């Protein structure tokens, strides 16, 4: 089957450069255009490039014309996508993708896309905090805890509970920027009243960009 | 540049109920378009192919069609796992170009959300700051009106809300506001409160605690 596999993204600092690279298996890149799409935080879809790779013909956006150069190498079925002079404008996940070719000029296979991300801001794990339950929690009920996951940057994080075990009833928010910059998020489950107490609650937070790791346990304040 | 100009920005529609995505090419195209389906965290899947042509694997419920500059996508029958954001595409010169986008959510009963206030950690106030956090978990519709009262005073300016995407199970929704003030101005104050109006309430719903208590 035809897969497409972005790599290269991450935090850079505003003025830098990053290359993306995309691998293609199941099909040859000759036979083909290859494109990066990108998409901002929150916004629609903006194509970027494209190119044919038997005769390395390019075509760029007018947005990245002159700083981007997309690029091919059949020899590794790769396209690369050289992106320099960046600003904070091309804060995205990119995303690599195809025509079908032969006469099709849908674009059928995506990747699963690679986030950049342009800032000046430092890396910064999160502090974790337990949201407690209530003591007012109904005898025989339902109850919420949680953990807060606050002041870290850049995104993603990850949570888990109690190591995968508990999945039901599990809402973790979308991360809101902060007006100090940094990200926060909550996660919350709900479960039975009568387990306060006796079951273990544990959050499980992740954060790659600072390899930041905290397990927090949530229990009944005392 | 041709543009695609597409409506509506979003729709709200029951399951199996007929869903009309429409856009409107800024000049001739031909049927050289297509139609794709975004769903929160993953890539763009193409669902249909020059004008009206079902793209692999895609449900049969998915149908484009074309008339002149207009283009339609139609879901015939909308099913649960259909929320998402729905894109046409030109691919007829270059650039190709995008429609803005339709996010599409489903509608179902109204369900009251259950309300939940915390307080902040003894942990986080040795830092410095409080964060009180109000839930309202698992309700329909999406929209809410969420108040912080401190001690009886209404807040401004300083929480935020988060709201998560649509459930699959039970196409509910859930959302958190948290609020921040400094450790001294949490520890001048005694009752916080958050107060909850939604449809599926008859009355407003306040959840509160008294700081230390
Ligand atoms: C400072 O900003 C005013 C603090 C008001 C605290 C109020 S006065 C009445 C309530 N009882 C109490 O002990 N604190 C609350």
């Amino acid at each position: 089957e035809v897969q497409l596999v972005e790599s290269g993204g991450g935090l850079v600092q505003p003025g830098g450069s990053l290359r993306l690279s995309c691998a293609a298996s199941g099909f040859n890149i000759k036979d083909t255009y290859i494109h990066w799409v990108r998409q901002a935080p929150g916004k629609g879809l903006e194509w970027v490039a494209r190119i044919y790779p038997t005769n390395g013909y390019t075509r760029y956006a007018d947005s990245v014309k002159g700083r981007f150069t997309i690029s091919a190498d059949t020899s590794k079925n790769t396209a690369y996508l050289q992106m320099n002079s960046l600003r904070a404008e091309d804060t995205a996940v990119y995303y690599c993708s195809r025509w079908g070719g032969d006469g099709f000029y849908a674009m059928d296979y995506w990747g699963q896309g690679t986030l950049v991300t342009v800032s000046s801001a430092s890396t910064k794990g999160p502090s974790v905090f337990p949201l407690a339950p209530s003591s007012k929690s109904t005898s025989g009920g339902t109850a919420a805890l949680g953990c807060l996951v606050k002041d870290y940057f850049p995104e993603p994080v990850t949570v888990s509970w109690n190591s995968g075990a508990l999945t039901s009833g599990v809402h973790t928010f979308p991360a809101v920027l902060q007006s100090s910059g940094l990200y926060s998020l909550s996660s919350v489950v709900t479960v039975p009243s009568s387990s306060l107490g006796t079951q273990t609650y544990i959050c499980n937070v992740n954060h790659k960009p600072s390899n930041t790791k905290v397990d927090k346990k949530v229990e009944p304040k005392s | 540049d041709i543009q695609m100009t597409q409506s509506p920005s979003s729709l709200s529609a029951s399951v199996g109920d007929r869903v009309t995505i429409t856009c409107r090419a800024s000049q001739d195209v031909n049927t050289a378009v297509a139609w794709y389906q975004q769903k929160p965290g993953k890539a763009p899947k193409l669902l249909i192919y020059s004008a009206s042509f079902l793209y692999s694997g895609v449900p049969s419920r998915f149908s484009g069609s074309r008339s002149g500059t207009d283009f339609t996508l139609t879901i015939s029958s909308l099913q649960p796992e259909d929320f998402a954001t729905y894109y046409c595409q030109q691919h007829y010169t270059t650039p190709p170009t995008f429609g803005q986008g339709t996010k599409v959510e489903i509608k179902r009963t109204v369900a009251a959300p259950s309300v939940f206030i915390f307080p902040p950690s003894d942990e986080q106030l040795k830092s410095g700051t409080a964060s009180v956090v109000c839930l309202l978990n698992n309700f329909y519709p999406r929209e809410a009106k969420v108040q912080w009262k401190v001690d009886n005073a209404l807040q401004s300016g300083n929480s935020q809300e988060s709201v998560t995407e649509q459930d699959s199970k039970d196409s509910t929704y859930s959302l958190s506001s948290t609020l921040t003030l400094s450790k001294a101005a949490y520890e001048k104050h005694k009752v916080y409160a958050c107060e909850v109006t939604h449809q599926g309430l008859s009355s407003p719903v306040t959840k509160s605690f008294n700081r230390g208590e």
